[PDB]
């Protein structure tokens, strides 16, 4: 049960836990009962180093979880700046959908990551996008009160 | 049988975030595998999640009048690409969020028939998959 125990340690965020485990051959996409796998656990905790390592033995950076939940929706949703970097840096889709429709760039305009926000445009993320019931991250942004990331993407 | 299951699981939802205390559905420990394993894997689930499930009930906007259509779409969107066990979970975490919402906005009303709509959607949608899928026996299984 190796992938068992890489999904834990990448959640827990032990570094040397990890490399031994994939020296070992652990799955580097196993996935749990909700069908997450080791990086969205890193992605979503903040633990920069295991998503390094992960992707370099070959975590699939676009994995989506039973909602649809990527790794980049986790790190643009909690605001791990670096992470979000290095996922788009290794291939992450940008315009993912997930739950009811939400994009990255939904998730940081909601929460009032504005960097991330910023970040998520350079690589093109879709400003217009509408989540099931037509809000844009503009529409998100603004509900939530975060008139700086409103004035970016109106801008854009 | 799923009439119980949802109201324990909003029960204790409800119970756990401070808004109602006492004598109830979802009052004290699960009395049963099938509710104790839908209680862990809420729980799971929402902590991952964090307050992503609330932050989508708040922006449904619900009134006393479009809440059961708006309840209906978000159920619908859960299940888009066929049921699974997970995707079952998060219907329960967001029915019980949206009874909170009700909480909040203090349409008290809601609460009980949020719970109502839960039972109905799982009755008339996903009963056949449910028991083609092993039931909640099966759940119990892979979830406790």
């Amino acid at each position: 049960d190796l992938g068992k125990k890489l999904l834990e340690a990448a959640r827990a965020g032990q570094d040397d836990e990890v490399r031994i485990l994939m020296a070992n051959g652990a799955d580097v996409n196993a996935k749990d009962r909700f069908g997450w796998t080791p990086l969205h656990l890193a992605a979503m905790e903040g633990h920069l180093e295991i998503v390094e390592v992960l992707l370099k033995t070959g975590a699939d950076v676009n994995a989506w979880a039973d909602l649809g939940t990527t790794p980049l929706h986790l790190a643009a949703m909690k605001g791990h700046l670096e992470i979000v970097e290095v996922l788009l840096k290794a291939g992450a889709d940008v315009n993912a959908e997930a739950i009811v429709g939400y994009t990255p760039l939904h998730l940081a305009a909601w929460e009032g990551h504005l960097e991330i926000v910023e970040v998520l445009l350079k690589h093109g993320a879709d400003v217009n996008a509408q989540d099931k019931f037509g809000k844009t991250p503009f529409d998100l942004a603004i509900d939530n009160g975060n008139e700086d990331i409103a004035e970016v993407l109106q801008k854009a | 049988d799923t009439r119980a299951l949802v109201a324990d699981f909003v029960g204790y939802k409800l119970r756990q975030k401070g808004y109602v205390c006492g004598a109830g559905p979802g009052e004290g420990p699960a009395a049963d595998p099938l509710h104790q394993a839908m209680r862990a894997a809420g729980d799971e689930f929402e902590t991952r999640f964090r307050r992503t499930f609330s932050d989508l009930a708040a922006q449904l906007h619900v009134t006393p009048g479009s809440a059961q259509q708006r309840f209906t779409q978000v159920s619908d969107e859960l299940f888009q690409g066929g049921p699974n066990w997970g995707r079952l979970v998060a219907f329960f975490v967001f029915g019980a969020a949206l009874c909170a919402e009700s909480v909040n906005k203090e349409m008290e009303v809601l609460v009980g028939q949020v719970q109502e709509w839960m039972v109905a959607y799982l009755e008339t949608r996903l009963a056949d998959w449910i028991h083609s899928s092993g039931g909640w026996a099966e759940f119990t299984a892979l979830y406790g």
